[PDB]
This record gives structure tokens, sequence and C-alpha cells, in this order.
């Protein structure tokens, strides 16, 4: 699947459920092996994206 | 009657002088008491009073075909100006 | 000028007659810091680049590309003019712009606007 | 043997006609002598009883435009029988010649010979002063500050001329200079 | 010892001057200077977040806390006055303790995103957590965090990097004029924001960018693009407007990235408008680069620039003398136009001008077409009378500092032309000339305070330059000027705004229309750079030669192109409106086969078989010399000689039609932002 | 042998550039011999090439300049006896060698 750009694989990847208001994204597994830490507020409606991975982020309940 | 075909002749006058000087003196005299009347003759000419700091007192003049004539007026006194604009209003053109 | 220094040094006679500007660097509009001031410099006026067609990487053929600013520094207008006058470049100073320290205090965020004026 | 005792002992016993700047220090014990007596202050200092300074490290030039004496040579020396280093430095422009130490230090050929090369400062009484690094028929002296890095002139081979030729210089991608300098310095 | 950055302090008498021991070193500073100005004098630079010379004083961050001898606690140096006798101590275990605190605190709640933060290199906040912090950071806890949010098309805002220095909102509140911006919430959960979804639309909008000591408010065009230690520094000049704001061109290779503002007390102070900012992208796009003539069919063919100047000069031989027009455009610079000046009057016509203010206007005297009161000197007048002019859209400094000036000396401004917005408070005197009439004879409530002020300022604008009773408006201003006491040895108060950077050099060199219908009746048009003119008035038979940068409007009725290079890509001298003469360095190369304005109209003089005596650059300006002399003694402040009582008597009428705008599209307005890609998202949503 | 020190006069700047002009002439038949150059010049049209070049820097006055330009040339001088520079280098060095200027450097390029 080399014709699928790294935009269009990050932009397929399901946002992860959070149930507060805010999630901290460390990129990996093992915190040492990913980027920096973001602390990304989930206080809107629209998925938010970690200005790292990409990885997207939405609240659960409220 | 000079002072009314000036503009038949030249095309432009340009009258370069300093401010604060005591060489560009009678220039400034000769700017202040003159303009007016020059001008009033002559509607349409463009006499430019350009003025500097490290600047001779001169006086230029474009004619027909981009061809200019200056005198330096450095040694010379107000009357001494005004002949001197005779010349290269008459003898000019 | 005396560009003797410039003969007897080595520099090639066609880039012994370029023209130069001597300045001092402002501070820059994004730190309010002021460390990197009080010091001269002499620009080339290096702009003949052009971008390789292969990588597109910035191509030159002017040696003094980035003399000036990576080496060659002073600590006044007098010695960048005297260095300038042995090399026999052409030279044009600009001076600095300084700025003007004014009065300022606090208690003037809360002035009185005045009595009511019905004009 | 020791910085705190050559100091006061050179404070003493040298002439005070030849040292015009004394910098005591943990960095180094340095003596700033005028060009004309540099000679004459290698020349004690080699053969005193108290400072048997027999060896010459080596010989380096420092540029700096701003300055009026644009070079400094500086003589890092060294004292085997006492365990101790001293420096001299002197100070001389573009078209002074200063004294040759070789007839001291035979060491001192080669490094007058690179500090003529590297700086354009010439020595007099050198028995051979001629570039020693640079190509033959070198122009310019490249340590000095106003010396571009990558120099004026390139090397290509030239297949019609059959021969190593020399081109005025043309960079396939320029040396990018960055600045990293902090105005909160 | 120097104060830092070679600061000048203005004494007014010597003997309101206290003293103070900064740091046992006697100081000398005025009455009124605060401790962190003191320290400034005396070399020591103390560190600062929230403070800034052109805003006021608001002690948040706590960073300069420095120690007094009778003070129990630190105080903040940028808003404790200075004592006689203080002795101040900023190297004390005291202030650095307090600034490793201060900073640990600040530290504490940022994210950690200086990788991809585009303040990396040049972040005040890391800058000097490197000089004056701590090594180990103790919090462990997770961290705040807050949504971004958009404030229009030029400010990328990511408002978990804010450190709350309120600088953003004081700009906005004081010297930008538009209050959109405020900090809300109460607490660790305070933001800067606008509330409800509106966008920046000041035109000093993107001077936040600057002010903001972090990476919370930043370029968005220039977002990602490099870094800054990527980027060579030119100091060049503005030829957007007429003001001449002092830039600095940033550029990574033969293309520009940024463009900053650069330090000028006396024309710009530090900012920059929204125009000047973001007009680096234009110079990337639709730029011609080769010589071009029409085809048979009607198409540009690329040729040489031997050909090229062939056919202009075989062209140019077959007309009457007085059948040649030459149009300097506004870009243009003051050797380009004595050039194109020099060929046109040796070929025997006498028919040059600029593309504004060229319909007539007398330029004999020189105060008739300048600020007569320095821009600088603005601030020390007490009533501002605006006549046909908004300044908001033509000179967008110059509205920057009458808005200094009213919102701290409580000056009054009364505006006579048509409805515009302004941010500064205005007095709608009229809409026209006869509003002219009425001040003039009086017993006009606002000409009551016209009389009664000690500085008044009148502002013509170069809109008034356009009208078929020019003489008759600038007869009655003047006479306004001189039975209100405005123009006295002392103080001069009457002023002209242009619009145009080359209007002053060009009315300087004598570049004044002589005929009104010059373009009806014209066989060859000389069009350097002059695409704002109205190519539908130039006859279909007319030979018309465009040289300039861009492809505009007049390139599609030109017959030969000839490509220049811009204003980042020459050595040029532009006239401020108040008659400053200043320089532009060049930064990039020039793209393709483009030549300098004045090169291409010499060559084209020799192609013609006429002789220019000048070769070189130097050659130029001593001609220039014996044309107007000011503009080769550049950086010069040389006032005005005379004065308004030259002008012969001009009983003319004034015109009943009202005055009109000059500018509709303050993001369109020269041929380069036309161009741009930025300018267009600019004009689309922050207009109204 | 070793460099003589530095001159107090222009008397002993000129001395010292006849000096230098003799021992480059006396070099002349070296040249010839240690590079094919005898069907290639003539043995004064190089000699007029040394002349040349110490006349187009006869403008200089002072004694440590013209010192330092005779340490050069002797320099260069010992440099072409050896045979440490290529041939055609003194060949591309020692040979003796229209509408308006302005207007074909505005045809090459913007840059003069
Ligand atoms: C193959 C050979 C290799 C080496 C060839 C040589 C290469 C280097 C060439 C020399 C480079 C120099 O500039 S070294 C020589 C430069 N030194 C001077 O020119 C001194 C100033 N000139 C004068 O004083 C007078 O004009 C004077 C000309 C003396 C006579 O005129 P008078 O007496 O009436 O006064
Ligand atoms: S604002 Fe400064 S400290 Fe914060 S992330 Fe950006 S560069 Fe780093
Ligand atoms: S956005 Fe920037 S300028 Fe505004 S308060 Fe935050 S840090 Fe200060
Ligand atoms: S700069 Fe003074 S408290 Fe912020
Ligand atoms: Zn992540």
């Amino acid at each position: 699947r080399s014709k699928k750009s790294p935009m269009e694989l990050i932009s397929e990847v399901p946002p992860i459920k959070v149930d507060g208001r805010i999630v901290a994204c460390e990129g990996d597994t093992n915190p040492a092996l990913g980027h920096p830490i973001e602390f990304i507020c989930l206080d809107l409606n629209e998925p938010a994206i970690c200005k790292y991975c990409g990885l997207r982020y939405v609240q659960d309940h409220h | 009657a000079w002072r009314g075909s000036i503009s038949k002749s030249m095309k432009e006058l340009r009258i370069l002088l300093c401010q604060s000087s005591p060489a560009s003196a009678p220039t400034r005299t000769f700017v202040e008491k003159n303009y007016k009347d020059l001008k009033s003759l002559n509607p349409k000419l463009p006499i430019l009073i350009r003025e500097c700091s490290g600047v001779q007192p001169q006086m230029w003049a474009r004619y027909d075909m981009g061809v200019e004539r200056c005198v330096n007026l450095d040694g010379l006194t107000e009357p001494q100006i005004l002949k001197a604009l005779e010349n290269l209003v008459k003898s000019g053109a | 000028k005396r560009g003797e220094i410039g003969k007897v040094s080595g520099i090639p006679e066609e880039h012994l007659s370029r023209k130069v500007i001597i300045y001092s660097p402002a501070r820059t509009a994004t730190q309010s810091g002021s460390g990197k001031l009080g010091k001269w410099k002499i620009n080339f006026v290096s702009t003949l680049k052009w971008e390789n067609p292969l990588m597109g990487w910035t191509s030159t053929g002017d040696p003094y590309a980035n003399v000036g600013d990576s080496a060659l520094a002073f600590d006044s207008e007098e010695a960048a003019k005297s260095f300038a006058e042995r090399h026999g470049w052409d030279y044009k100073v600009k001076k600095p712009n300084t700025p003007l320290l004014k009065v300022k205090s606090y208690s003037d965020n809360f002035k009185w606007k005045g009595n009511p004026q019905p004009e | 043997m020791d910085n705190q005792f050559i100091f006061k002992y050179s404070w003493e016993t040298l002439p005070k006609k030849w040292v015009k700047k004394m910098e005591r220090s943990e960095h180094g014990n340095r003596f700033d002598t005028n060009t004309d007596y540099l000679f004459q202050l290698l020349c004690f200092l080699k053969l005193h009883t108290y400072t048997r300074v027999q060896v010459l490290i080596d010989i380096c030039g420092v540029d700096y435009p701003s300055r009026k004496r644009r070079f400094e040579v500086v003589y890092n020396l060294l004292s085997t029988r006492y365990n101790s280093r001293i420096r001299v430095q002197t100070s001389a422009d573009e078209v002074t010649r200063i004294s040759s130490v070789v007839s001291l230090f035979p060491s001192a050929g080669w490094w007058e010979r690179e500090v003529w090369d590297m700086f354009g400062v010439s020595f007099i009484n050198h028995p051979d002063l001629r570039r020693i690094l640079t190509d033959y028929g070198f122009e310019g002296h490249p340590l000095r500050k106003d010396f571009p890095l990558s120099g004026y002139v390139q090397v290509r081979y030239d297949d019609p001329e059959k021969r190593v030729v020399s081109e005025p210089i043309e960079m396939t991608q320029e040396f990018r200079y960055f600045d990293f300098a902090s105005p909160w310095e | 010892r120097n104060p830092v950055g070679g600061a000048r302090v203005h004494f007014s008498n010597p003997e309101d001057a206290i003293e103070v021991f900064v740091d046992g070193y006697a100081v000398k500073v005025p009455k009124g200077f605060t401790v962190l100005q003191a320290c400034e004098v005396a070399g020591v630079d103390i560190p600062r977040f929230c403070y800034h010379s052109r805003l006021s004083i608001a002690g948040n961050c706590r960073m300069c806390l420095v120690e007094v001898e009778k003070s129990p606690k630190p105080v903040a140096s940028c808003a404790m006055p200075a004592l006689p006798g203080m002795k101040i101590k900023t190297d004390t275990p005291i202030a650095k303790k307090a600034r490793e605190g201060v900073m640990e605190f600040l530290l504490m709640n940022h994210p950690l995103d200086c990788p991809i933060c585009d303040q990396g290199g040049e972040c005040d906040l890391q800058d000097q957590s490197m000089a004056f912090g701590s090594d180990r950071g103790r919090f462990t806890e997770m961290k705040r965090s807050v949504v971004d949010k958009n404030l229009g098309p030029l400010v990328k805002t990511v408002m978990t990097r804010c450190i709350q220095c309120t600088r953003c909102v004081r700009f906005a509140s004081e010297v930008a004029g538009v209050q959109d911006l405020g900090i809300l919430g109460r607490g660790s959960g305070e933001e800067i924001g606008t509330y409800v979804e509106k966008l920046m639309t000041s035109e000093l909008s993107g001077n936040v960018i600057d002010i903001c000591p972090v990476g919370a408010l930043t370029s968005k065009p220039f977002a990602f693009k490099a870094r800054n230690w990527e980027l060579k520094a030119t100091e060049t000049i503005d030829v957007s407007d007429a003001v001449g704001s002092n830039i600095r061109v940033d550029s990574r290779g033969p293309e520009v990235m940024r463009i900053i503002p650069r330090l000028n007390e006396d024309i710009n102070e530090e900012w920059i408008s929204d125009k000047t900012r973001f007009c680096y992208d234009g110079l990337k796009r639709q730029r011609l680069s080769d010589p071009m003539i029409r085809d048979s069919d009607g198409r540009f063919k690329a040729v040489s620039w031997r050909d090229a100047l062939a056919v202009v000069g075989d062209i140019i031989h077959q007309v009457k003398p007085d059948e040649i027009v030459g149009v300097a455009g506004q870009l243009s610079d003051a050797e380009s136009m004595m050039v194109l000046k020099d060929f046109v009057n040796r070929m025997g016509s006498d028919n040059v001008w600029c593309e504004g203010t060229a319909a007539g206007v007398d330029a004999d005297l020189r105060y008739s077409y300048l600020m007569n009161t320095s821009i600088s000197g603005l601030e020390n007048a007490d009533l501002f009378l605006l006549i046909g002019t908004q300044p908001r859209v033509e000179a967008a400094m110059v509205n920057a500092r009458i808005c200094k000036t009213v919102r701290a000396s409580n000056a009054k401004v009364g505006y006579v032309g048509p409805p515009a917005e302004f941010n500064y408070d205005c007095k709608h005197l009229g809409t026209g000339p006869d509003t002219l009439k009425e001040i003039a004879e009086g017993r006009h409530p606002f000409c009551t305070a016209l009389k009664n002020a000690k500085n008044p300022a009148i502002i013509v604008g170069a809109g008034l330059f356009n009208r078929t009773d020019k003489n008759a408006i600038l007869s009655s201003v003047e006479s306004i000027a001189q039975a209100n006491n405005v123009v006295r040895p002392d103080w001069n108060g009457l002023n002209f705004l242009l619009q145009y950077a080359a209007q002053a050099a060009a009315l300087d060199l004598g570049l004044i229309q002589q005929s009104a219908k010059a373009l009806e009746s014209a066989k060859f048009v000389y069009l350097m750079g002059a695409d704002d003119v109205n190519v539908d008035k130039i006859p279909k038979d007319a030979f018309v030669v465009y040289q300039g940068h861009h492809g505009d409007k007049a390139v599609y009725r030109a017959n030969v192109i000839l490509p220049a290079s811009a204003f980042t890509e020459k050595e040029g001298t532009y006239e401020n409106t108040e008659g400053f003469t200043q320089q532009t360095v060049p930064a990039v190369p020039t793209v393709g086969d483009a030549r300098d304005d004045w090169k291409i109209v010499r060559a084209l003089s020799e192609v013609s078989g006429v002789k220019l005596p000048y070769n070189s650059i130097e050659g130029v300006r001593s001609r220039i010399k014996s044309v107007a002399p000011n503009l080769v003694h550049t950086d010069e402040r040389e006032p005005a000689a005379f004065g308004p009582s030259l002008k012969p008597e001009c009983k003319e009428a004034m015109s009943t039609t009202p005055f009109q705008t000059v500018v509709e599209n303050f993001y369109m307005t020269n041929s380069i932002t036309r161009a741009s890609k930025i300018m267009a998202q600019c004009s689309a949503v922050l207009l109204k | 042998i070793g460099v003589p020190p530095n001159s107090a006069n222009l008397t002993e700047a000129r001395r010292r550039v006849f000096d230098f002009f003799r021992a480059a002439c006396r070099s002349i038949p070296t040249i010839m011999d240690i590079y094919n150059l005898q069907d290639v010049v003539a043995p004064s049209q190089l000699r007029y090439a040394i002349s040349a070049q110490i006349r187009n820097n006869a403008h200089i006055t002072d004694p440590k300049v013209i010192d330092l330009l005779i340490f050069k040339g002797m320099e260069e001088l010992t440099d072409i006896v050896d045979h440490a520079k290529q041939r055609h280098h003194i060949i591309g060095q020692y040979v003796v060698g229209g509408k308006t200027d302005f207007l074909k450097n505005f045809y090459t390029s913007n840059y003069f």
C-alpha cells in the first residue's frame, strides 16, 4: 500500500475515545521511544489532533 | 518685458541653493522677492526651487531638446542674479 | 583609497573593486534582548545565487558570500572603515538607528479623564 | 617552578623596557613585548639559570581585524628543568617584519614558515621563508579573517588541455551560515 | 559605560535629573524613569516578558524583580519609579532566586513542543530560561491545555504556549486601536481571545506576531517554512506606501522568506502594516523574466534583449517628438525616473509623469507635497484636520502615530471627506469642498478649537490633486492655515500626505504632467512599471512598451514587455512623504533575464541613437545632484525653506463634487500585492 | 639567504626593486630550458612582462609595501625556477596581451 501517503494513512485511524477533558499523548507505549509529552484539551466538537503523531483524540461522553 | 516670455524659450528653471549658508543668502532673497512675479507672468513654466545642505547656488535651464545651461550664483548680488536669468532667457532660446 | 594592503594581500583584482556597505545590524523584532548589538559588519552585497538543477540546492560563484556574516566583524565604525580603506573597497556607511528612552510611569495607566463635559 | 614563582622572579630580573604586559593566572603566565625586543627576551629566557626555557612548543598567529596591529604572534615555551610553561606574545600588522628566532630555537623554522603562509607575517633573518602548506602558486593567506572559507579558485581536470587546471570557484551548494547567537548573552 | 542598545536619553533640563546606583555606578536619569530604564542606562539589561517600551506598563510576569535597599520584598523594576539616592542590586542572590522561581513557574504548564514551535531559535522564554533560569525541573504533575482559535488568515494561534503577558491585549487596545482581543476568565484558566468568533481586521494586526515573546502568536503564511538561523537579514525599506517603513528582509537563497519591522523612531517606530509584512509572496508569482514581443496572430514570443531593444528603438524614430509619452510607476526609484526623464527630453517630448499625483501639480516649492511637520513631529500636535484623506488606508503608520497622539495628549481630530472607519474618535465636519468654505469663513464650532489650538496640524491628502479645482482647494487650505496660525517659525503645521513611494522623488525631479490630454493623443507610450493607469485611455494605434516586473492589465495591451527587477533586487533611492531619502539594499538575485530599470532605459537610449553622458549608477546620481540635490544626501533631516506666501494669488472657484476615496482595497494597491496569494485571502475575509 | 631587514626609505626600496628585476632577468635563460619555451616566446617579451608588472605596481610610496611586493615577487620567481608550477601556468600569466561597453555588459547580465 505504497500508494497511500502518510497523510491518508493517518487520516484513517479512528479517534481515540477519552473520558476526561484532557489527554496526554506520548506517541508510543514505551514513553522513551516516542515524542515529547503532549497534553491535548478535548473541549471542542471536532477531534483534537496531536501535533507530533497526527493521532486524533475525542471526548467520550460530554 | 523679458519676464513675460520665460515660458516661450525655456521649458524648466531650476534654482539650486542652500537654506543655511551665507553664500546662498542673495539667492534666497532673489527667490523670495521674484518667484511670485515670475510664476504669475508664467503660469505654466515649472520654476523648481530645490534646496539642500551642501549645495552651491546654481540656476539650470532645460531647452528644446535636453539642452541645459547652468550659472554658478556664488558671487553675485540679487540684481546680478536677475541679469543672469535674463541672459539664460534671452540668449538661450 | 590607499588599497596597498589589498595589493599585498592576495585578493584578486576583480574582487578588490567591489562596493561594500559598512553598517551596524539592529535588534531583531521578535526578541527583546540587546546582546547582539554594538558590532559593525561589512556587507559585500553578495546576491548572485541560483538553484542547482539536480537537487534544488543554492549555488553560488561569489567567494564573499558569507565572509562578512561569519568571520569578518568589527567593534566600531572606525575599525571597519579603516579595514575597507586599506583593502581598497568602495564603502558607504549606514549609521544605526537607536532607540530613545522616553519617560514612562505605571501611574499613567490610571489618569483622571476630567470633569464630565456636556459638549 | 610555578606560576607564582616565575612571575615574581621575571618581574625582578627581566629588564623593564622589554615587557609591557604581564598576566599571571591559571590559564597561563603570559608576557607581551614589543617586536623589537622579542629576540632579546627569548635569548634571555633560554640562557638564564633559573628560567632555563629550552623548548619552543609552537608559534601561532591570531587575527584581530579590529586592531591597528592586526596580527598577534604567540610563542608557547616550555622549561623541562623546572617543569613550567611560559607564553610570550607580540603584535604585528601586515607590512611589518618581526625578528626570527631560528637562531635560538632551530625548530622555529617550520612554524615561522607556516605563520608566513597562513597570515602573511614576514620574519627577518629566516634562512628560507616560503610557503609550506598551501598549494604551489597559492595567492592569499587563508587563516586571515577576511579570507573566504572556500577560497577564490577551484581545481578540475580539463580534458582538451590534458592537465589539471585552476578555475574560479563555483559551488554547487554554498556554505550555509547558521546564526545561533542569542540576544540574551 | 554606554546604555543598552545605544539608547539615547533625552534630558529636557540638567536640573531635573536624579542620581541612582544601579550596581554601585553613578547613573543620572530624569525624574520619571523606572528602575528598569535606569538599569538600561547603566548598561545592565534586566529580563522582561510583559514589558514593552511602546506599550503601557503592566507588571504581570514578575521577571524583572530586583533588590532595593529600603525594600523588604523585591520590586518590579518595570513599574517602580526611580528615586534619588536609590541603590539597585541586580546580581544579588535575592534577584537570582526570584528569577529562577519565576522561570520555574513560567515553564510549568508550558507545552513540550519547542521542535514544532515556529519560535524555536528565536524564543525569549527559552533564551532567558537558559540564562536566568535553573537547570532541573521539579514539576511532574499534569499540565493544562487550551483549544486553538482562529484569528484570521494572518495570525496562527497556538494558545497552549501563552505565558499571559497581555502584550497583545495592550497593543490591540493602545496601538492598533481595534479593541477585539482581551484576557478572558479568572485564574490559571484565563485565556486570550475574542470570545466570539471574529478575525483581526486591523491593518496593524500582524504586529502581534512580534510583540508576542513566545510562539503563541505566529505568522500563518510563514508557518514551518524555515528557522531564523537559516535566514540572511537585509536592512531595506518599504516601497508599498510613501511612509517608507524600515524593514528587515530575511531570505534563504534566491527567495524571500519573511519581512519583519526595523527600528526607526522617526518613521515607523518598530511597527509595519499588514501590507508590508505579507507582500513578499507576490515577489515570486507572475514575474516577468524574458523580453517579449507580440506576434502577427497576437501572442507574446520570448525574445532576446538585443532584438526587443532593436524593435523599440526602430519604432521610437517613426513617431513625432510630441507623440512620445513616458509614465513612471509607483514603485520606481529616483535613478530610473531621472533616466526616463532625460531619455524622453532628448527625444523631443516633455510628457513624463508618475502613476498617481501627476495631474499638473506644481512641485515648484517642495512644501506643497511634503509632510512639512515630520511624522515624529505629529506627536506635539493638539488638533488634526484631515482634509480629504484616510490615513488608515493610505499611510497606515501616520494613522498609528495620530492614534498615539489622540490617546496620549487627548487631541481632537476633525475629518472632512467621504464616510470611512476610524480607529480613533473623529468629528465628521463635512464631506466636500463646501466644508472648507464653512471652516474658512468661521462661526463653525470646530473653528473655535482650531483657533484655540497651540499646535494645529492640517493634513491634506494626495487625492486632492487629481481634481479640476485643485488650485482653489489648495488656496482655501492655505487661507485656513494663514488665518488660523499653523505655520510659524517655531512650528509648521501644513502637511500633504502622498500615497505612492515614487511620488516624492518624481515631484522632486520635476516629473510633472504638462498636458492633460497627453495620453489620448500619444503614439509611443513607455509604461515604466505603470500598471495602475487605465490603459483604456491609450489609443489603439499607440505602441505601448511595458517595462516592469509583474504582469497586470497593462501587459494585455503592451506591444513589448521588458522584464525588470523588484525593490528587493536593486539599489534605489526613495523619498518619504516627509522628504526623507532612504536607500534599498539588494537581498535576493533578480529572476530570469530581468534588468534594472535605469539600465534598460539607458540601453534603449543607446539603441535609439540618443547618447546619455552617464553610464553607471554613480553617473546617474551625479546627474540627479544637478536637479534634486537632496536625493543624494540620504539620511539627512533637511527642513523646508520657504512658506505658503510665495504662491501667486489664485482666484478660482471650488467645485461642488464631494471628495473621493483613492484606496478602495487596502490589500490591493500596488502590483506586488495584486499578484500575492496572501493579499487575496486577506481581501476576501478581512475586508467588509 | 635570510629575509633582509625592512627598509627605511624609498631609495633602498628602489635599489631592492632594481636588484630583484636584474635577478629575474638573469633567471630568463633557465626558464627557457626547464620549460620548452625556445620556440614559444622571444627572450625579451618576458622581460617586458616583468617590466610591465613593476611599472603598474609603481605608484606605491610605502617602503614596507614595496619590500613585501619584492618578497612576493621573489617567491614567485623561485617557484617558477623550480618545476613546482605547471608549464601552461607561466604561459597563462607571462604572455603580453563595437557599440559600447555598457551595452555589451547589459546584453551579458544584470550584474556588472
Ligand atoms: C618568470 C619570472 C618570475 C618573477 C617575475 C616577477 C613577478 C613579480 C613582479 C614584481 C611585482 C612587484 O610589484 S615588485 C616592484 C614594485 N615596487 C615598485 O614599483 C616601487 C615603486 N616604483 C618606483 O619607485 C619607480 O616608479 C620605479 C618603477 C622604481 C622606477 O622609477 P624611477 O626610478 O624613475 O623613480
Ligand atoms: S514558545 Fe518558546 S519555549 Fe515555548 S515551545 Fe515555542 S520555542 Fe519552545
Ligand atoms: S498571546 Fe502572546 S502576547 Fe498575547 S498574552 Fe499570550 S504570550 Fe502575551
Ligand atoms: S517585565 Fe516587569 S513584571 Fe514583567
Ligand atoms: Zn502524540
